[PDB]
């Protein structure tokens, strides 16, 4: 019990970090690939509407 | 891959095909135009042609 509480706040702690400085940057990479295949779908259009 | 590969084509052949359209406008334009002087000069030589001879036959 006592080393489950130790664990369960390192666990808290790790998500934390996690959260705060690993999350911010995998969504903006997924972000970043979303836009970038959403532009590309959207100027292949318009490309064929031209 | 291959989606953007012919949007790239796409682009290329849509701007070079919009100027080789307007080319083929101007070259039929020339070319009918090429065709009336080609008719009207054959009309006024032959015209040329008759009033000669007129001229030389009332002359005779």
């Amino acid at each position: 019990m006592s080393i489950f509480i130790g664990q369960l706040i390192g666990f808290a702690v790790i998500a934390f970090i996690i959260v705060k400085w690993v999350v911010p940057p995998v969504r903006t990479l997924m972000r970043n690939q979303q836009e970038a295949v959403r532009a590309a779908l959207a100027e292949s259009a318009e490309a064929a509407k031209k | 891959e291959a989606m953007l590969a012919k949007t790239a084509a796409d682009n290329r052949k849509s701007a070079e095909q919009v100027a080789a359209a307007q080319a083929d406008y101007e070259k039929e334009m020339a070319e009918a135009r090429a065709q009336a002087s080609a008719l009207r000069d054959e009309a006024r030589a032959a015209g040329r042609s008759v009033v000669d001879e007129k001229r030389a036959q009332a002359s005779g």
